[PDB]
C-alpha cells in the first residue's frame, strides 16, 4: 500500500512527447485497452492542467492487441537518478548458460502503486484521426509497464516471490530486465522447458500472471571473425581490395603488414592482369590471417560509457553489426540470417535480436546506428515489434564503403 | 455547475502587476457597463484591495460596428502561467470526412464565459476599471470564469465541453460530433426527422450545463465556409482563390497556391519559391522570370477550371497515383473511384544533391503514406511510374533499408529509371585509368589527371578547385579520353560515395558532367585503392598532380 517516492533528476521537467499518427486497428486496440485499463483502476482520465505526454502504439506478438508505452524519455529523466538509489546486479553467468528463456512479467507491476507526485509525468494520449476529436489523455496510478523505475521498484517483492523456486533449484540463473525475466540453466530443453512451466506455475501461485525472443541460447554464440580470401590466382584488382581490406584492419589488429603485398602492385597495371604472388608477400599475407584468426583482445566493458550498435546490410537477406563503446574497439560482432520479406522487417528483427544479446550479455541496451531513412523506420517500426522494450536509435544516411562484414 | 481544472503558475514567477493605463471617459462608461453587467450573470466579481494583482485592460467604443467590447491583455499574466496540454494544431481535412445524411454545425456562445476559473487563481485575473478623474480610485473586478485572451481558456473549454458530451455520445453512438474550437459539427445517417430530434435532445443537454446552441437558426445551409474550404453534402472544395507583384505578393500568392493543390493538380510553385531566396525585405521588390511567369499563366489555367474533392467511403480502397512532373517536382492524386478524386497534392526533393528519381519516388511514398494515416487511419494502395524491375534492382542493391507498401505499375511517361549501373566487377581488356587530384588550400588553384596501363597520362590545371573538386575532375578526365569500357581507380574516398549513391542528377555542374559521360558509356568499373601506400598507379598519379 505504501508508494515509493519517486522524484526527476533535478534540473529536469517530464516528457513532451508528440504522439505519432496511428491506424485506425491501433486506436481502436488501445481504446479496448484503455477502457479496461481504467476500469481496474490502472489509469485514469487527466485534464489540460497536465502539459506531458509520452508516445503509446500498439503491437502484436498472439492475435490479441498489447500496448506499448514508449517511455524512453521518461527513462532518460528518472530511470538514471533510479539506478543508482535502487539497482538491479546482472549477472555473468547467463551469458554462460546453455538456454535462456525470456518470460513477460509485465502484470506484475500493475499491483504495486505508483507515488502520485510522479503520475502526472506518465500521461499519454490515445490521437484520433484526421484530428475530428481530442485525444483521449491518461496517466498512470500504478507502476507503468516501460517505465525502467517500474522494476527498480518492483525488486524487493520480486526477490521474495522468486526465493522458493530459487532454493529448489539454486542452479537456475534469474536475471530482471525491465519488464522481463532471463532465465538461464544448463538443463536439457525438454527438461529446462518443463523447469519454465515450473516457474510460471510458481508465479502464478503468488499473483503474477505470465502470457501463454525466447529459447536462447547464449553459448552457441561466437564472433564473426575478419577473413581474408584464399584464391589461386589473384588479379590486380584482387590484391587492390587484399589492400584495402588489411588496410582497413589495421585500426582494430594491431600488427597487420600491408609492404609486401602493397609490392606486388608496384607499377601502372591492369585491373585483369593474374599477379603472381611473391614468396615474401605470401609470408605477409599469411602472417595477417593468423593474427586475424586469433580473437581480439583487450576491450573491457565500460559500465559508465554507452553501447553503440551498428548494422550494414548485406545481400540475400543477411545483416551484419558491430557492438562498441569506443570506435575501433568491438564489444562483438555478428552477422544474420533472414530467412525477399521487406528490409524493414528485416531490419526491426535485427535491432530486437541484437539487444537481446546486449541485455543478457551486458544487462545495457546498445543506441542502435539505423541505415534506413528515418520517416519510413518510424512509419513501419511499430509493424514489426515484437519486444517489452524499446531501444534508442538514430539514423544514418551515409553509406559505409567498406562492407568487409 | 461545472468541475473546475486545477491551475497553477509557473515556479519562480508570481501574479502580474501591471498599472492600467489612461482612457478616455466615453469608453470608461462603457467598461463600467460591460463589467457591471458581466458582474450581474456572475463572471466577474469586484475585488478589494488586498488583491495585489492587476493587468491592463482595454476597450473599444460602442458604436454601430462591433465596436463594443472589452479586451485584456493577459500577456504578462499568461508568460507567468502553467503550461498546458496544447489543443490539437491540426485541423480535420474535408477529404477525411464521411458523407452523412445530415450535418448540422453548433457554434457555442459566450462559451469560455460558460465554464468556471479555479478559485485560487482567479485572483491573478485581476483588473482594475480606469478612474474618469485621476484623483479618483479605480474600481478593481476578478474573472470567476476563463478570460478571453488567457492562455488556459481554449484547452480548459476543449476538456470542459469534451466531459459534457460524453453521456450523449454513449447514450447515441450513431450521432457523429466533431470538436473544434466553439463549435460543434453533427452528422448522422438518421432520417431527417430523427436528426433534427437529437440535435434538440443536445441542444437542450449542453443548456442545463449553460452552453447556449443556435438552435432557432442553425447556419443550416449545406455549403459551409469553413477554414477556407466549401463543405457541400455532396463534394468539398477550396474557397475561391484570386489568381504585379512585390516580394510579399509572391508569398501569399505561394500560400494560395500551395492551398490550392489541396484539390487542383497540376499546381507549381518550384520557379516562385527559388524567385523567393534570401531577399527577406517585403518592400523589395522580385524580378519578374519568364519561366516563373509561365508558371503562373499554367496555374492561372488550371484554376480556371472547377474543382471538387470527394468524401471518404471507408468501404473502398484507398488508391494514391504519383505522377513525376518537372525535375525535382512530383503530383500525387488520393481516390477511390476511377476519377473522383479524394484530394490531390505535391512533393519537392529534399535539400540535399546527389539524388536518384528512385529515392525521391520512394521518399513521395513515404510522404504520402504518413499523410494517409493521418487523414483516413489506413494507407494507401499505389500506382506508381517505377517498373517493378526496376524497383526490385534498386532495392536489392541499396545499402539501405527501404520499402514501398502494394503497388501497381502504371505505364503513364516519364517512367522513373536508372541511367547507369556501374559494373561489380573489372571489365577485362579495358584500359584501367589510375586517377588524382590536389588543390592547395591556401591558393585556389590545383591540378587533376590521370596514368593508365597504356602509358596514356594527363594533367591539366585547375583555378578555384578544392581538393574535392580535384579527385572529382580527375575521375571526369578519365571518362571523356576513354573508350565504352574503362576501369577506374581512385583513392577519393568522397568521389567514391558519389558515384556510389547513383545519382540521377545534382546541383554541382561537375557531377552533372560525370553522370552524362556514364550514361554514355557501356561499361565503368570503379575501384578504391589506401591512398598513400604505394599501390599501383596511384603513387604515380600522386606525384604526377601534387608535384
Ligand atoms: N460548418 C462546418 C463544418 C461541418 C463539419 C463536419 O461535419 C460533419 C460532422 C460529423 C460527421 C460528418 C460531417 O461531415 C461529413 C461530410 N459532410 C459535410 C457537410 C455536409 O453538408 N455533408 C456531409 O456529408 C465535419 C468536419 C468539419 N466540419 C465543419
Ligand atoms: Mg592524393
Amino acid at each position: 500500500i505504501e508508494t515509493v517516492p519517486v522524484k526527476l533528476k533535478p534540473g529536469m521537467d517530464g516528457p513532451k512527447v508528440k504522439q505519432w499518427p496511428l491506424t485506425e486497428e491501433k486506436i481502436k486496440a488501445l481504446v479496448e485497452i484503455c477502457t479496461e485499463m481504467e476500469k481496474e483502476g490502472k489509469i485514469s482520465k487527466i485534464g489540460p492542467e497536465n502539459p506531458y505526454n509520452t508516445p503509446v502504439f500498439a503491437i502484436k506478438k498472439s492475435t490479441k492487441w498489447r500496448k506499448l508505452v514508449d517511455f524512453r524519455e521518461l527513462n532518460k529523466r528518472t530511470q538514471d537518478f533510479w539506478e543508482v538509489q535502487l539497482g538491479i546486479p546482472h549477472p555473468a553467468g547467463l551469458k554462460k548458460k546453455k538456454s535462456v528463456t525470456v518470460l513477460d512479467v509485465g502484470d506484475a507491476y500493475f499491483s504495486v502503486p505508483l507515488d502520485e507526485d510522479f503520475r502526472k509525468y506518465t500521461a499519454f494520449t490515445i490521437p484520433s484521426i484526421n484530428n475530428e476529436t481530442p485525444g483521449i489523455r491518461y496517466q498512470y496510478n500504478v507502476l507503468p509497464q516501460g517505465w525502467k523505475g517500474s522494476p527498480a521498484i518492483f525488486q524487493s517483492s520480486m526477490t521474495k516471490i522468486l526465493e522458493p523456486f530459487k532454493k529448489q533449484n539454486p542452479d537456475i540463473v534469474i536475471y530482471q530486465y525491465m519488464d522481463d525475466l532471463y532465465v538461464g540453466s544448463d538443463l536439457e530443453i525438454g527438461q529446462h522447458r518443463t523447469k519454465i512451466e515450473e516457474l510460471r506455475q510458481h508465479l502464478l501461485r503468488w499473483g503474477l500472471t505470465t502470457p501463454d525472443g525466447y529459447e536462447l541460447h547464449p553459448d552457441k554464440w561466437t564472433v564473426q571473425p575478419i577473413v581474408l580470401p584464399e584464391k589461386d590466382s589473384w588479379t590486380v584488382n584482387d590484391i587492390q581490395k587484399l589492400v584495402g581490406k588489411l588496410n582497413w584492419a589495421s585500426q582494430i589488429y594491431p600488427g597487420i603488414k600491408v609492404r609486401q603485398l602493397s609490392k606486388l602492385l608496384r607499377g601502372t597495371k591492369a585491373l585483369t592482369e593474374v599477379i603472381p604472388l611473391t614468396e615474401e608477400a605470401e609470408l605477409e599475407l599469411a602472417e595477417n590471417r593468423e593474427i586475424l584468426k586469433e580473437p581480439v583482445h583487450g576491450v573491457y566493458y565500460d559500465p559508465s560509457k554507452d553501447l553503440i550498435a551498428e548494422i550494414q546490410k548485406q545481400g540475400q537477406g543477411q545483416w551484419t553489426y558491430q557492438i562498441y563503446q569506443e570506435p575501433f574497439k568491438n564489444l562483438k560482432t555478428g552477422k544474420y540470417a533472414r530467412m525477399h520479406t521487406n528490409d524493414v522487417k528485416q531490419l526491426t528483427e535485427a535491432v530486437q535480436k541484437i539487444t537481446t544479446e546486449s541485455i543478457v550479455i551486458w544487462g545495457k541496451t546498445p543506441k542502435f546506428k539505423l541505415p534506413i531513412q528515418k520517416e519510413t523506420w518510424e512509419t513501419w517500426w511499430t509493424e514489426y515489434w515484437q519486444a517489452t522494450w524499446i531501444p534508442e536509435w538514430e539514423f544514418v544516411n551515409t553509406p559505409p564503403l567498406v562492407k568487409l562484414w | 455547475p461545472i468541475e473546475t481544472v486545477p491551475v497553477k503558475l509557473k515556479p519562480g514567477m508570481d501574479g502580474p502587476k501591471v498599472k492600467q493605463w489612461p482612457l478616455t471617459e466615453e469608453k470608461i462608461k462603457a467598461l463600467v457597463e460591460i463589467c457591471t453587467e458581466m458582474e450581474k450573470e456572475g463572471k466577474i466579481s469586484k475585488i478589494g484591495p488586498e488583491n495585489p494583482y492587476n493587468t491592463p485592460v482595454f476597450a473599444i467604443k460602442k458604436k454601430d460596428s462591433t465596436k463594443w467590447r472589452k479586451l485584456v491583455d493577459f500577456r504578462e499574466l499568461n508568460k507567468r502561467t502553467q503550461d498546458f496540454w496544447e489543443v490539437q494544431l491540426g485541423i480535420p481535412h474535408p477529404a477525411g470526412l464521411k458523407k452523412k445524411k445530415s450535418a448540422t454545425v453548433l457554434d457555442v456562445g459566450d462559451a469560455y464565459f460558460s465554464v468556471p476559473l479555479d478559485e485560487d487563481f482567479r485572483k491573478y485575473t485581476a483588473f482594475t476599471i480606469p478612474s474618469i478623474n485621476n484623483e479618483t480610485p479605480g474600481i478593481r473586478y476578478q474573472y470567476n470564469v476563463l478570460p478571453q485572451g488567457w492562455k488556459g481558456s481554449p484547452a480548459i473549454f476543449q476538456s470542459s465541453m469534451t466531459k459534457i458530451l460524453e453521456p450523449f455520445a454513449a447514450q447515441n453512438p450513431d450521432i457523429v460530433i466533431c470538436q473544434y474550437m466553439d463549435d460543434l459539427y453533427v452528422g448522422s445517417d438518421l432520417e431527417i426527422g430523427q436528426h433534427r430530434t437529437k440535435i434538440e435532445e443536445l441542444r437542450q443537454h449542453l443548456l442545463r450545463w449553460g452552453l447556449t446552441t443556435p438552435d432557432k437558426k442553425h447556419q443550416k445551409e449545406p455549403p459551409f465556409l469553413w477554414m477556407g474550404y466549401e463543405l457541400h453534402p455532396d463534394k468539398w472544395t477550396v474557397q475561391p482563390i484570386v489568381l504585379s507583384w512585390t516580394v510579399n505578393d509572391i508569398q501569399k500568392l505561394v500560400g494560395k497556391l500551395n492551398w490550392a493543390s489541396q484539390i487542383y493538380p497540376g499546381i507549381k510553385v518550384r520557379q516562385l519559391s527559388k524567385l523567393l531566396r534570401g531577399t527577406k525585405a517585403l518592400t523589395e521588390v522580385i524580378p519578374l522570370t519568364e519561366e516563373a511567369e509561365l508558371e503562373l499563366a499554367e496555374n492561372r489555367e488550371i484554376l480556371k477550371e472547377p474543382v471538387h474533392g470527394v468524401y471518404y467511403d471507408p468501404s473502398k480502397d484507398l488508391i494514391a497515383e504519383i505522377q513525376k512532373q518537372g525535375q525535382g517536382q512530383w503530383t500525387y492524386q488520393i481516390y477511390q473511384e476511377p476519377f473522383k478524386n479524394l484530394k490531390t497534392g505535391k512533393y519537392a526533393r529534399m535539400r540535399g544533391a546527389h539524388t536518384n528519381d528512385v529515392k525521391q519516388l520512394t521518399e513521395a511514398v513515404q510522404k504520402i503514406t504518413t499523410e494517409s494515416i493521418v487523414i483516413w487511419g489506413k494507407t494507401p494502395k499505389f500506382k506508381l511510374p517505377i517498373q517493378k524491375e526496376t524497383w526490385e534492382t534498386w532495392w536489392t542493391e541499396y545499402w539501405q533499408a527501404t520499402w514501398i507498401p502494394e503497388w501497381e505499375f502504371v505505364n503513364t511517361p516519364p517512367l522513373v529509371k536508372l541511367w547507369y549501373q556501374l559494373e561489380k566487377e573489372p571489365i577485362v581488356g579495358a584500359e584501367t585509368f589510375y586517377v588524382d587530384g590536389a588543390a592547395n588550400r591556401e591558393t585556389k588553384l590545383g591540378k587533376a589527371g590521370y596514368v593508365t596501363n597504356k602509358g596514356r597520362q594527363k594533367v591539366v590545371p585547375l583555378t578555384n578547385t578544392t581538393n574535392q573538386k580535384t579527385e572529382l575532375q580527375a575521375i571526369y578526365l578519365a571518362l571523356q579520353d576513354s573508350g565504352l569500357e574503362v576501369n577506374i581507380v581512385t583513392d577519393s574516398q568522397y568521389a567514391l560515395g558519389i558515384i556510389q549513391a547513383q545519382p540521377d542528377k545534382s546541383e554541382s555542374e561537375l557531377v552533372n558532367q560525370i553522370i552524362e559521360q556514364l550514361i554514355k558509356k557501356e561499361k565503368v568499373y570503379l575501384a578504391w585503392v589506401p591512398a598513400h601506400k604505394g599501390i599501383g598507379g596511384n603513387e604515380q598519379v600522386d606525384k604526377l598532380v601534387s608535384a
